[PDB]
C-alpha cells in the first residue's frame, strides 16, 4: 500500500521544486501515473481480504474508492487550471498542494485497518477542504459555508471519539478484523442505544441525511470547482464507507433503531428531489440531487442485506463520476456567462453542439438509464427495499419518475429553445475541457461491461 | 451447423454498422442516408430465412451467449430468445422501416 | 420545400391581381400608389376584409397592429417582403 | 382489467378522432383505438390473435401516415383539414393508397386487416365476457368507419381549398416505390401470413347468422351515418356546437385539466414547502 | 343572454370580458401612459446598452438578480415565527414522517408475524 | 407567460419577458413549458364535471357489465383424460377422483 | 430524382400518365382480388356450418320424459 | 342472445348458471349413457404437443392437419381437406355443447314445473 | 461436446423424423440451407482447423486447485483467532460453492423448460422437484443471516433449528 | 459492384465471425444453445434410432 | 410587430380586431368557401347596422355582448396558420437561426473560405463603428427630457447617418436559414 | 436546378361567378338586398379541373370496372381449364 502513498507524497516535493510554468503538466502526469499504478487494487479475492500490513489493508468496498479518488486529482488539476490564470506562482502550489494533501488523507483513510487511525484521518480531511473553500471562493459567503461545513460534521463526530475510545476499553481492541471476528450482540439497554446513535450519528451527518443536509448546497455553492468536484464523488463516500464498516457491531439494535432515519431518507430523497424541480442555480439542482441519491444510499445501508450493499456502493461510484461530470458542465457555463443561473444562458446547444451531447450524456446517465451502473445500482437497493416491504416501491417509483423530469428539465432549460440574444462572448469549447469530459464519461460506460468491480465485497 | 441462429444475430449485428460508420467520412457526405437504407434493406432480405425456416419446420431457440455476471444465485446473461414472436416481427417491422427510410430520404431532403 | 424564390415583381404582380378581383375598386381607377380610403373611397372594414384576402392569398397572417396601418399597395407589398426577405 | 382498459381505451380514442380536423391527431387516435382493440383481445385471452393484429397494422396504419405526409409535403407543410379540399384527381396514387389503406383498416373482407379484425370481433362476441365491454367494442368499430370516411370525404372529395399557387406533385420514384411496397402488402400479405402460420387457436366454426355479419353490420352503418352528416355541411345553416360535440373536440377535457390541475398542485409545494 | 364564462384560478377570465377595461376615466388614460412610458424607458436603455459595439459581454438584468436573491437568500431575514407558519412547518415536516412510519410498521409487524406462525410460503426466496 | 402577447417584440422572445421588468416569484412555473393559466372556451367548473361524469359513469357501467354478463348457449368445454390431470400439473401418484364427460 | 413541374396559379396541376396508369392498375387489382377472393372463399365471411335451433330439437335426444317419471 | 334477457330480466331461477352447470345427473335423463371416445393416445398427443386447450376430443384431426402443414411445405394452401375435417369436428363438439345447454334447460324446467305442481297438490 | 460433462447436464436423445416431401415443389429452405454451409460452414471450419493446428504446435497445461479440509467453527475455543479465521474462510468457500450448485439446478430447470416446448408442465417435473429440494436445502442454510454474514450467525441458526425441532418431536412423542 | 462489395463486407464477414463464435465458443459451453424439441407425428421415422410412429386408431371418416 | 404599440386600444381599433377575429371563427367553422361566402356577407350586414351610431355610452355597451356572445362561439379548434403563434410550425426554424457575432469566431482556416464574405463583413462592421458613434449624440439630441414616452424611434435626417438602432434589426438571420 | 421559369398569371376576367355556387349565394345575398364584395376571388375554385366531384361510392369504387372485367376473364380461364 506504501507504493501509492509514497508517490502522493513525493508529489509535493515535485510541485514545490517545479518551474513557475510547468506545475501543471508534470502534477497532471504524476497524478495519471499514480492512477494507473493504483489501478492494481482492483484485483480482490472472495476470501477475507488483501492485508498488506499491521496499519493498511484493501477490500472490496474499498478498491473502487480508492481508484476513483487516485482518479479524480488529475480531473481537478484540469479543472482549476482555468480560472487561477492570474494567480502567483506560490498560491497556485499552495492550491495544489491542498488537492494533494486532501488526496493523501482519503487514500490513507479508505485503508485504515484500525478506527481510531481512521477517525484521525477522516477528520484531517476537513481542513484542507475547508481551506480551499474559504480561501479561493468567489463569493462572500464562502465563509458561512466554511463554517456550517465544519460545524456540522465536527458536532456529530465528536461523541463518535468517545464511542470509540469506549469501544477499545470494553472489546480491547478496534483493529477491524478483530471486530468482525469476536463481534457480540448488542443488548436492548438505553446506554447500547445512544451508544449507536454516537457512532452513527458522525457518519449520517457526512452523507447528507436529510434534515442534516443543510450545509451541502452552501459548501457545494460557494466553493470553486475542485473543492464541488472533490466533496461530491469523494467526500460523500465517507460516511457510507464509515456506516458499512461500523455496522457489524450495532446488531441486533439496528432492526429497529434504523426507523427513525430510513423514513427521513424514504421521504427525504422525495422531497429534494421535487425541490430540484424549483431552482434557479445549476449547482443547487445538482447539490439536491445528489442529496437525494446519498438518502437512497443510506437506505440501502440501513436494510442491511446483500444486496443492498453492491446497490449501494454501485450507486456511490455511479454518483461520485456523474456529479463530477455535471459540476464541470455547470462550471465551463460558469466560466463563459459569469452568472450561475439557469435562466440567463438558454439554446446552448444552437452554440456549442459537442457541449450538448456530453450535456445529454450526463443527463441520461444521472437518469439512471440502462444498462449504466447507476441503473445497477438503483434497482438492486430498489428490489431490496421491495424485500423489506412491499410498499416501499411505490415511494421508490415516484422518486425515479421525479429523478427524470429534472434531469431533463436541466437539459431542456440549458440547452433547448432560443438563445439570449444579448450574450455574445460564448466562445467555441476548448480542447481541455471537451477531454475533461471525455475522460468523466468513458470509464462510466466502461464499468458497464465489467460491474463486478463494483459490487462490493458481498458480490 | 443450424443456421437459424447464425442468421438471427447476423441481422441485429449488421444492423448496428451504420452505427459504428457514424463517425467515418461516409457520414460527413450525403451518401449516408442511401447507405443505411440499403444495410436496412439487406438486414430484412436477410431476416427474411430464418421466417421461412420457421414456417417450413417451426424452429425455436434460446440463445445465451455472453454471460454479463452471476450474482449469487441469480445468473445474468446476454440471451436472445427467437420464437414464433420474434421471427415474425422482424421482418415486418425491417420492412416497415425500409419503406419508411426511402420515404424519409423525399421528405427530408431539405 | 421546392419553394420557388418568389421576388417583388411577383408580390406585386399578385397583390394587384386579387385587389383587381375586388369588384367595389375598379381596375382602372386602382394604382400600385393608390390609398384605399383616399382614393378609392373604401371602408375600415374594406380594409380589413382586404388584409384578409391578402392573408389568405399569401399563406401567412399579418398582425393586427401591423396590418391596421397598412393603407396602401406599395407599402403592403413592401411589409410582405420584408417578412419574407426576399432580395428583389 | 385488461379487458375492461383496453374497451375504455379503444371507444375513448375513437370518439376523439371522430371530430379532431388535424390529419396526424386523427391518425395518432385511430392507433390509440387500435392498441384498445388489441388488448381488448389480451383480455379475452387471444394472444397470437393480437400479434397478428400487431402485424396488420403495420403495414396499413404506416401506409396511411406515409400517404398523410407526402398529402402535407405537397400542400406546403399544411396539415388541417379545413384548407385542402380535392386532391382525388390531382395526386391520384396517393389518394387510391389512402383509400386502399382506409378499407384495409375498417375491415374490408379478404384485405390485411380482415384476417385479424373480423377474427377478434367474431371472438370478442362469442365468449364469457362484458358486455358493456362488447357493446363498447362494436360503437368503437363504428367510429373507426366513420372518422375513416371523415378523412376521406374532407381530404379528397370537395372542392380545393388550398392556397392559389399550387405546387402539387407526386412524380418522385422514392415516395412512389415506398407507398406501393406497402400497398402491395396492405393487399396480400394478411393473406400470405394467415395461410401460412401453423394454427394457435380453437377457432369459432359455427356462428349465428345474425352475430357473424354484425362487424360488418356496424362498419356500413357508421360509413352510413358518417356520410349522412358529413353531407351536411353543404347545407347553409349555421348553427352552434351540441356540448356533446365540444366534449369531443377537447379530448373529454382530460388533456386540461389533468395538465393544470395536478402540475400546479406539484409545482407550488416544491417550492413553498419543500 | 348567453350562459356565462366563470373563471377561475387555472382558467383566467379573458381581456375581452373584463368589465374594468370598459370603465374609462382620464386617470387610467394616465395610468397606463405612465406604464408605457417607464416601459419605453427601460426598453430605452436596453436598446442602448444592447446595440453598442464597445460592448461583448453579458447586460447585467438588476431584475433578475433581484428575483433570484428575493428567491434564494432573502426567506429567514423576513421570515417571523407565526402560528400559521408553525402549524404549516409542523404538518408538512412531521406528519408524513409518522405517517409512513405507521404504514411501514404494521406491515412488516403483519409480516413478521405471518412468519412466526409459519404461514407465508416463503419458497424459491432465495435472495433477499 | 403563454397568454403573454406573442406580436410584441420582447427582448427575450421564447419567455415572452422584457428586460428590467419585474419578475414574478413563480416563473419557472409558467415558462410556457409548465402549467399555463391561458382561458379556455369551456369554463374550469364545466369541464371538470363533465370528465367526473364520463369517468364515474364508465366505471358504474363496466360493474354492472360484470354483474350482468354476456355468453353463449353452451355447456363447459370438455378435455378427455380427467380434464388433463396429467398434462395440467401432474402428481401422477394420486389418482384422483375420475371425471367422465357426458356424451349427448 | 423526379421531374421539373412548374407552378401553375389556380390552374389545376399537370399529371404524369405514369402515376394515372399505376394508381389505376393498383386499384384494379385490389378490387379483383377481393372479387377472386370472394369467389373462391365464400364461407370466410357468409360462414359454412349452419346454426341448429335448440327449440327444433325433439324432446328424446334431449332426456325428458313425459313430466310424470321423475 | 335472447336467453340473457330471460336470465336477467325475467325468472334467474328459471334458466341454470354456466359457471356451476351441469347441475343434473347424468343419468337423469336416460339409463343408456353412450361414452365420449378418444383417437389420439396420451404418448403421441404429447409428442405432437399441440396445446393445452387445444388437446381436446378433435385432436386427431389436428394432429393430421399439421402433419399436412409440416409435409407440403412451399405450397401452403394443399392441405385444404384437413382443415375442412377439423373445423367440421369443432362444429360437432360446438352443438353438442348447444344440445347440453338446451338439455340442462329444460330439465330446469320441468323440476320447477314439479315443485309448483307438488306445491298445488300440498295447498289442495 | 466433451468439454462439458454429460451427466452434470443431462439431455434428451431429441430423435428427429426424415424428411417425407408430398408434393413437387422444391421447397427454397434446402437451397438456402446448401448455400449457407458452401459459403459459410466451410471457410469458418478451414479456419477453425488453422487455428487448432496452431494452437497443437504449443500445448501447455493449468490444474484446478485442491483444498484440505479444516476443523470447523463446531470445535473452535470461544476466543481462539487462528482456528476461527481458518474455519471462516472454509466456511465461505462451501458457501461459494453451494452457490454454484443451485445455478447448477437452475440452469437444468430452465434448459428444461424450453427444451420440452409447450409441453414443459409435465415433462419438467422431475427438474422442478430438484429444483425445490436444493432452494429449500440452500434457504434453510443461509437465510437471513444479514449482510454480515459469518459462520458463527450460521452455527447459531442452525442450533436454534435444532431446538425447534427436537421440542416439536419431543412434543408429538409426549402428545 | 458497390452491391456486391456491399455484400461482402456488410453481410458476409459479419455471418462467418458469428457463425465462427456460436459454433466454437458459445457452444462449448452447456445450454448457452438450446433448441425446440421438434414435433413429433404419427407414421414419422428418426433418422437418429430409425423406429417408425405406429399409426393411430383409425378414425371413422365422414364429410 | 414591427410597429411600437400605444398606451391604450381605441374603440375603433377594437371593434377591427373583433370583426376579423370573429370573420376568422366563422371561416373555421364553415368549411366550404360559397357557404363562408354568404355567411360572411350576413357578418358584415349585422356588423355594420351601428356604424353610424353617436353617442359612447351605448357603443361602449355593445361591443361587450358582442364579445360574450362570440366567447360562447368560438369553434374551440379554429384553423391556425402553420407559421402563426399557435400553427404547427410556429417555431421550426428557431434551432436553425444563428446569430453573426459567432463568425467573429471561426478559426482562420475557415475564414480563409469565402474571403470575399468576409472582407464585406468587415466592411459592414465599419459602417456600424462609425453609425454607433453618431447616433448616440443623435438619440440624446432627439429624446425629450425626462425619459422617452413611447418605444417609438426617430429615422435618420442628416445625409450619412444611418436609423438609430439599426444593426440587431438589419442583421436578423433569415426566416429560413437552413 | 430549381424552379426558375418566370410563371405568369392568368387574366383576371377569366373568373367569373356565374356557373358555380357563389351564383346562388349573391342571389340569395340579393334576396335580403346584400351583396357578395369578394366572390369572384374563389370563382377559379369552380372553374377548372376542379368543377366535376366525385361521390363517396364512386371514389371508394376507383378501379372496380377494370379489376371486374380482369375478375370475368380469370375467372373464364379457370372454369374452362378446370373443366378439362
Ligand atoms: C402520479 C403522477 C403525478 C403527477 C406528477 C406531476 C409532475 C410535476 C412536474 C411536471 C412538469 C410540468 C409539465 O410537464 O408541464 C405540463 C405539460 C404541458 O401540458 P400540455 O398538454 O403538453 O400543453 C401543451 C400546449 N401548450 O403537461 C404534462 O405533460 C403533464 C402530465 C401530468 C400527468 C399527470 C396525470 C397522470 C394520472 C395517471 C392516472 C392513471 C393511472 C394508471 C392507469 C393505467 C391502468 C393500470
Ligand atoms: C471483431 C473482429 C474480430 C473477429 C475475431 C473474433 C471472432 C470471435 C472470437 C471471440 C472468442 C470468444 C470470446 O471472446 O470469449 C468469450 C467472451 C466471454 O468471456 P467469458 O469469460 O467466457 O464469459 C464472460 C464472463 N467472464 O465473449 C465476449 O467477450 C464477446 C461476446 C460478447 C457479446 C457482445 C456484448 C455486446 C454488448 C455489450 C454489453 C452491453 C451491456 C450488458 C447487457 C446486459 C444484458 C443482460
Ligand atoms: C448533528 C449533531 C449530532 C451530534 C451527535 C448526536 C448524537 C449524540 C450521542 C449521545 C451523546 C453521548 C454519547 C456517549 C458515547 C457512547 C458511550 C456509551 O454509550 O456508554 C454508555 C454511556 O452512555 C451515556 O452516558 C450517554 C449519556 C448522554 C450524555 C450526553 C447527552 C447528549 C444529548 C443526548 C440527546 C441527543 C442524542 C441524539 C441527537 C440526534 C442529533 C440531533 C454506557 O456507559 P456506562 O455508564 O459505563 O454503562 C452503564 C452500565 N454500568
Ligand atoms: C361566430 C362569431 C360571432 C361573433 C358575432 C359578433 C357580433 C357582431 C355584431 C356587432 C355589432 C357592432 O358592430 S357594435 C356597434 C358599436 N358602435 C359603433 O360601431 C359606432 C361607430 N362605428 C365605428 O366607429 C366603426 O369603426 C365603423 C364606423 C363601422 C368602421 O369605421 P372605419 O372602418 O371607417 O374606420
Amino acid at each position: 500500500m506504501l507504493k501509492i502513498i509514497i508517490p502522493t507524497t513525493m508529489l509535493l516535493p515535485m510541485t514545490w521544486m517545479s518551474k513557475h510554468n510547468m506545475i501543471w503538466i508534470n502534477a497532471t502526469v504524476h497524478s495519471l501515473l499514480i492512477s494507473l499504478i493504483s489501478l492494481s487494487l482492483l484485483n480482490q479475492l472472495g476470501e477475507n481480504s488483501l492485508n498488506f500490513s499491521l496499519t493498511f489493508f484493501s477490500d472490496s468496498l474499498s478498491a473502487p474508492l480508492l481508484v476513483l479518488t487516485t482518479w479524480l486529482l488529475p480531473l481537478m488539476l484540469m479543472a482549476s487550471q482555468s480560472h487561477l490564470s492570474k494567480e502567483t506562482t506560490t498560491r497556485k502550489k499552495l492550491y495544489i498542494t491542498m488537492l494533494i494533501l486532501l488526496q493523501l488523507f482519503l487514500i490513507m483513510t479508505f485503508t485504515a485497518t484500525e478506527l481510531i487511525l481512521f477517525y484521525i484521518l477522516f477528520e484531517a480531511t476537513l481542513v484542507p477542504t475547508l481551506i480551499i473553500i474559504t480561501r479561493w471562493g468567489n463569493q462572500t459567503e464562502r465563509l458561512n459555508a466554511g463554517l456550517y461545513f465544519l460545524f456540522y460534521t465536527l458536532a456529530g463526530s465528536l461523541p463518535l471519539l468517545v464511542a470509540l475510545v469506549y469501544i477499545q476499553n470494553t472489546t480491547g481492541s478496534l483493529n477491524f478484523l478483530i471486530i468482525h471476528y469476536w463481534s457480540h450482540p448488542l443488548s436492548n439497554s438505553w446506554s447500547n442505544i445512544f451508544m449507536w446513535l454516537a457512532c452513527i450519528m458522525a457518519f449520517m451527518v457526512k452523507m447528507p441525511l436529510y434534515g442534516l443536509h443543510l450545509w451541502l448546497p452552501k459548501a457545494h455553492v460557494e466553493a470553486p470547482i475542485a473543492g464541488s468536484m472533490v466533496l461530491a464523488a469523494v467526500l460523500l463516500k465517507l460516511g457510507g464507507y464509515g456506516m458499512m464498516r461500523i455496522t457489524t457491531i450495532l446488531n441486533p439494535l439496528t432492526n429497529y433503531m434504523a426507523y427513525p432515519f430510513l423514513m427521513l431518507s424514504m421521504w427525504g430523497m422525495i422531497m429534494t428531489s421535487s425541490i430540484c424541480l424549483r431552482q434557479t442555480d445549476l449547482k443547487s439542482l445538482i447539490a439536491y440531487s445528489s442529496v437525494s441519491h446519498m438518502a437512497l444510499v443510506i437506505v440501502a445501508i440501513m436494510i442491511q442485506t446483500p444486496w443492498s450493499f453492491m446497490g449501494a456502493t454501485a450507486l456511490m461510484i455511479a454518483h461520485g463520476l456523474t456529479s463530477s461530470m455535471l459540476f464541470c458542465l455547470a462550471n465551463t457555463n460558469y466560466e463563459r456567462v459569469h452568472s450561475r443561473t439557469m435562466i440567463l444562458a438558454r439554446g446552448l446547444q444552437t452554440l456549442l453542439p459537442l457541449m450538448a451531447t456530453w450535456w445529454l450524456v450526463a443527463s441520461l446517465t444521472n437518469l439512471a438509464l440502462p444498462p449504466s451502473i447507476n441503473l445497477i445500482g438503483e434497482l438492486f437497493i430498489i428490489t431490496a427495499s421491495f424485500s423489506w416491504s412491499n410498499i416501499t416501491i411505490i415511494l421508490m417509483g415516484m422518486n425515479m419518475m421525479i429523478t427524470a423530469l429534472y434531469s431533463l428539465y436541466m437539459l431542456i432549460t440549458t440547452q433547448r429553445g432560443k438563445y439570449t440574444h444579448h450574450i455574445n462572448n460564448i466562445k467555441p469549447s476548448f480542447t481541455r475541457e471537451n477531454a475533461l469530459m471525455a475522460l468523466h464519461i468513458l470509464p462510466l460506460l466502461l464499468l458497464t461491461l465489467n460491474p463486478k468491480m463494483i459490487l462490493g465485497p458481498l458480490y | 451447423m443450424n443456421p437459424f441462429a447464425s442468421l438471427t444475430l447476423t441481422t441485429l449485428t449488421i444492423l448496428t454498422i451504420p452505427i459504428m460508420m457514424s463517425n467515418s467520412n461516409i457520414y460527413k457526405t450525403n451518401l449516408y442516408p442511401n447507405y443505411v437504407k440499403t444495410t436496412v434493406s439487406y438486414a430484412f432480405t436477410l431476416s427474411l430465412v430464418p421466417l421461412l425456416m420457421f414456417m417450413h419446420t417451426g424452429q425455436e431457440m434460446i440463445i445465451s451467449n455472453w454471460h454479463w455476471m452471476t450474482l449469487q444465485t441469480v445468473e445474468l446473461s446476454l440471451s436472445f430468445k427467437m420464437d414464433y414472436f420474434s421471427v415474425m416481427f422482424i421482418p415486418v417491422a425491417l420492412f416497415v422501416t425500409w419503406s419508411i427510410m426511402e420515404f424519409s430520404m423525399w421528405y427530408m431532403h431539405s | 420545400s421546392d419553394a420557388p424564390p418568389l421576388t417583388l415583381e411577383a408580390i406585386k404582380d399578385r397583390v394587384l391581381y386579387v385587389l383587381k378581383l375586388y369588384d367595389k375598386i375598379d381596375p382602372e381607377k386602382l394604382s400600385v400608389n393608390s390609398h384605399f380610403m383616399k382614393d378609392l373611397g373604401l371602408d375600415s372594414l374594406d380594409q380589413v376584409e382586404i388584409i384578409m384576402a391578402m392573408e389568405d392569398e399569401f399563406g401567412f397572417e399579418i398582425p393586427d397592429i401591423d396590418a391596421e396601418k397598412l393603407m396602401c399597395p406599395q407599402e403592403i407589398v413592401d411589409y410582405i417582403a420584408d417578412k419574407k426577405d426576399v432580395y428583389e | 382489467m385488461t379487458l375492461c382498459l383496453g374497451a375504455i381505451t379503444t371507444l375513448f380514442t375513437a370518439l376523439c378522432a371522430i371530430t379532431q380536423n388535424d390529419i396526424k391527431k386523427i391518425v395518432a387516435f385511430s392507433t390509440s383505438s387500435q392498441l384498445g382493440l388489441m388488448m381488448v383481445t389480451i383480455g379475452i385471452n387471444q394472444p397470437h390473435l393480437a400479434f397478428l393484429h400487431i402485424c396488420m397494422h403495420a403495414f396499413f396504419k404506416a401506409m396511411l401516415f406515409m400517404c398523410s405526409g407526402s398529402i402535407i409535403h405537397s400542400l406546403n407543410d399544411e396539415q388541417d383539414i379545413r384548407k385542402m379540399g380535392g386532391l382525388y384527381k390531382a395526386m391520384p396514387f396517393t389518394t387510391t393508397a389512402l383509400i386502399i389503406g382506409s378499407l384495409a383498416l375498417t375491415g374490408m373482407p379478404y384485405l390485411t386487416g380482415f384476417y385479424s379484425k373480423d377474427l377478434i370481433i367474431e371472438a370478442v362476441n362469442m365468449s364469457y365476457t362484458n358486455a358493456w365491454a362488447l357493446l363498447m367494442t362494436l360503437i368503437a368499430t363504428s367510429l373507426t368507419a366513420a372518422y375513416s370516411t371523415r378523412i376521406i370525404f374532407f381530404a379528397f372529395l370537395g372542392k380545393p381549398r388550398f392556397p392559389p399557387l399550387v405546387l402539387i406533385n407526386e412524380n418522385n420514384p422514392l415516395l412512389i416505390n415506398s407507398i406501393k411496397r406497402l400497398l402491395i402488402g396492405s393487399i396480400f400479405a394478411g393473406f400470405i401470413i394467415s395461410n401460412n402460420i401453423p394454427p394457435m387457436t380453437v377457432p369459432n366454426t359455427t356462428m349465428p347468422l345474425y352475430m357473424k355479419m354484425t362487424a360488418l353490420i356496424v362498419t356500413i352503418m357508421g360509413f352510413m351515418l358518417a356520410l349522412e352528416l358529413n353531407n351536411t355541411t353543404y347545407y347553409l345553416k349555421f348553427k352552434y356546437p351540441s356540448q356533446t360535440y365540444k366534449f369531443s373536440n377537447m379530448l373529454g377535457y382530460y388533456p386540461s385539466i389533468m395538465h393544470r390541475l395536478p402540475t400546479y398542485h406539484n409545482l407550488s409545494m416544491s417550492q413553498k414547502s419543500a | 343572454s348567453f350562459p356565462k364564462y366563470k373563471p377561475s384560478r387555472l382558467a383566467t377570465l379573458p381581456a375581452t370580458l373584463d368589465p374594468a377595461e370598459y370603465d374609462i376615466s382620464p386617470e387610467t388614460r394616465k395610468a397606463q401612459a405612465e406604464r408605457l412610458a417607464i416601459r419605453s424607458r427601460l426598453k430605452r436603455e436596453y436598446l442602448l446598452q444592447y446595440n453598442d459595439p464597445n460592448r461583448l459581454g453579458v447586460i447585467e438584468d438588476p431584475a433578475l438578480i433581484r428575483w433570484t436573491y428575493a428567491r434564494s437568500a432573502n426567506i429567514y431575514p423576513n421570515f417571523r415565527p407565526t402560528p400559521k407558519t408553525s402549524l404549516l412547518g409542523a404538518l408538512f415536516g412531521i406528519g408524513p414522517l409518522f405517517f409512513w412510519y405507521y404504514v411501514f410498521k404494521t406491515d412488516r409487524d403483519k409480516k413478521e408475524k405471518l412468519i412466526q406462525e409459519g404461514k407465508l410460503d416463503q419458497t424459491f426466496n432465495i435472495s433477499y | 407567460q403563454q397568454e403573454r402577447d406573442p406580436w410584441y417584440d420582447w427582448d427575450h422572445p421564447d419567455l415572452r419577458l422584457n428586460w428590467g421588468e419585474p419578475i414574478h416569484w413563480d416563473l419557472d412555473m409558467y415558462i410556457r413549458n409548465r402549467v399555463d393559466t391561458s382561458p379556455t372556451p369551456v369554463s374550469w367548473n364545466t369541464m371538470c364535471k363533465h370528465l367526473f361524469g364520463f369517468v364515474a359513469f364508465m366505471l358504474f357501467m363496466f360493474w354492472v357489465g360484470e354483474i350482468y354478463p354476456s355468453y353463449q348457449p353452451v355447456g363447459p368445454k370438455q378435455y378427455p383424460y380427467n380434464d388433463l390431470y396429467l398434462e395440467r400439473g401432474g402428481d401422477p401418484t394420486k389418482e384422483p377422483e375420475p371425471v367422465v364427460h357426458y356424451e349427448i | 430524382g423526379g421531374v421539373h413541374i412548374e407552378p401553375r396559379y389556380r390552374q389545376f396541376p399537370q399529371l404524369t400518365r405514369s402515376q394515372l396508369i399505376q394508381a389505376e392498375f393498383f386499384s384494379a387489382t385490389m378490387w379483383f382480388w377481393i372479387l377472386w377472393r370472394f369467389w373462391h372463399d365464400s364461407d370466410a365471411v357468409l360462414g359454412h356450418f349452419p346454426y341448429p335451433d335448440p327449440s327444433q330439437w325433439t324432446d328424446e335426444e334431449l332426456g325428458i320424459l313425459p313430466d310424470d317419471e321423475d | 342472445g335472447a336467453h340473457l334477457a330471460r336470465r336477467y330480466l325475467g325468472d334467474a331461477s328459471k334458466e341454470p348458471d354456466p359457471l356451476r352447470m351441469p347441475t343434473f345427473p347424468p343419468d337423469y335423463g336416460f339409463p343408456e349413457r353412450k361414452e365420449r371416445e378418444m383417437v389420439a393416445t396420451q404418448q403421441e398427443m404429447n409428442d405432437a404437443q399441440l396445446m393445452l386447450q387445444q388437446r381436446d376430443y378433435c385432436a386427431h384431426y389436428l394432429i393430421q392437419l399439421l402433419k399436412c402443414k409440416r409435409d407440403s411445405f412451399p405450397n401452403f394452401l394443399a392441405c385444404k381437406h384437413e382443415q375442412h375435417d377439423w373445423d367440421y369436428c369443432e362444429h360437432l363438439d360446438y352443438v353438442k355443447r348447444m344440445k347440453e345447454f338446451e338439455r340442462e334447460r329444460r330439465l330446469l324446467q320441468r323440476k320447477k314445473r314439479r315443485e309448483q305442481r307438488e306445491a298445488e297438490m300440498a295447498r289442495g | 461436446p466433451d468439454s462439458w460433462d454429460k451427466d452434470v447436464y443431462p439431455e434428451p436423445p431429441r430423435r428427429t423424423p426424415a424428411p417425407a416431401p408430398q408434393t413437387s415443389l422444391p421447397n427454397p429452405v434446402t437451397y438456402l440451407t446448401k448455400i449457407f454451409d458452401l459459403l459459410v460452414d466451410r471457410p469458418v471450419t478451414l479456419a477453425r482447423e488453422f487455428i487448432e493446428q496452431q494452437h497443437a504446435k504449443n500445448r501447455y497445461y493449468y490444474y484446478h486447485r485442491e483444498f484440505r479440509r479444516v476443523p470447523d467453527i463446531t470445535e473452535c475455543e470461544e476466543k481462539d483467532i487462528l482456528c476461527m479465521f481458518e474455519a471462516e474462510m472454509q466456511w465461505r468457500r462451501d458457501y461459494k460453492v453451494d452457490q454454484e450448485i443451485v445455478n447448477i439446478i437452475q440452469e437444468r430447470l430452465k434448459a428444461c423448460q424450453q427444451r420440452e416446448g409447450e409441453s414443459y408442465r409435465q415433462n419438467c417435473a422431475k427438474e422442478l422437484e430438484q429444483f425445490t429440494q436444493v432452494s429449500k436445502a440452500f434457504q434453510d442454510r443461509y437465510s437471513d443471516l444479514g449482510a454480515h454474514y459469518s459462520a458463527r450467525k450460521c452455527l447459531a441458526k442452525q442450533k436454534q433449528r435444532m431446538l425447534a425441532e427436537r421440542k416439536a418431536a419431543k412434543e408429538a412423542a409426549a402428545a | 459492384y458497390r452491391h456486391s462489395i456491399f455484400a461482402v463486407t456488410h453481410v458476409l464477414i459479419p455471418v462467418w465471425i458469428i457463425h465462427y463464435y456460436l459454433k466454437y465458443h458459445v457452444t462449448a459451453k452447456p445450454y448457452t444453445v438450446v433448441e425446440r424439441k421438434p414435433r413429433i407425428f404419427p407414421g414419422d421415422t428418426i433418422l437418429e434410432t430409425g423406429e417408425v410412429i405406429p399409426l393411430m386408431k383409425e378414425f371413422p371418416d365422414q364429410h | 410587430a414591427f410597429s411600437a404599440p400605444a398606451a391604450y386600444l381605441t374603440h375603433q381599433q377594437k371593434v377591427l380586431r373583433l370583426y376579423k377575429r370573429a370573420l376568422r371563427h366563422l371561416e373555421s367553422w364553415c368549411v366550404h368557401r360559397d357557404k363562408y361566402r354568404y355567411f360572411a356577407c350576413l357578418m358584415r350586414a349585422r356588423f355594420d347596422e351601428h356604424k353610424n351610431e353617436k353617442d359612447m355610452v351605448k357603443a361602449t355597451q355593445l361591443l361587450r355582448q358582442a364579445e360574450e356572445e362570440f366567447w360562447y362561439g368560438q369553434h374551440p379548434q379554429p384553423y391556425i396558420f402553420p407559421e402563426s403563434p399557435g400553427g404547427t410550425s410556429y417555431e421550426r426554424y428557431e434551432c436553425y437561426k444563428v446569430p453573426e457575432w459567432c463568425l467573429d469566431d471561426w478559426h482562420p482556416s475557415e475564414k480563409a473560405m469565402y474571403p470575399d464574405y468576409f472582407a464585406k463583413r468587415e466592411q459592414w462592421k465599419r459602417l456600424r463603428r462609425e453609425s454607433w458613434e453618431r447616433e448616440v449624440k443623435q438619440l440624446q439630441e432627439e429624446t425629450p427630457p425626462g425619459g422617452p414616452r413611447t418605444e417609438a424611434l426617430p429615422p435618420a435626417r442628416k445625409e450619412g447617418d444611418l436609423p438609430p438602432l439599426w444593426w440587431h434589426i438589419v442583421t436578423r438571420p433569415r426566416e429560413r436559414p437552413m | 436546378e430549381h424552379g426558375h421559369s418566370k410563371m405568369e398569371l392568368p387574366d383576371y376576367k377569366q373568373w367569373k361567378i356565374e356557373g358555380t355556387p357563389l351564383e346562388t349565394v349573391q342571389e340569395k345575398l340579393a334576396a335580403r338586398g346584400l351583396r357578395d364584395p369578394w366572390g369572384r376571388n374563389e370563382a377559379w375554385r369552380y372553374s377548372g379541373g376542379f368543377a366535376n366531384n366525385v361521390s363517396f361510392v364512386g371514389a371508394l369504387l376507383k378501379g372496380f370496372k377494370w379489376g371486374f372485367a380482369a375478375f370475368v376473364v380469370a375467372v373464364g380461364a379457370e372454369y374452362y381449364l378446370e373443366s378439362q
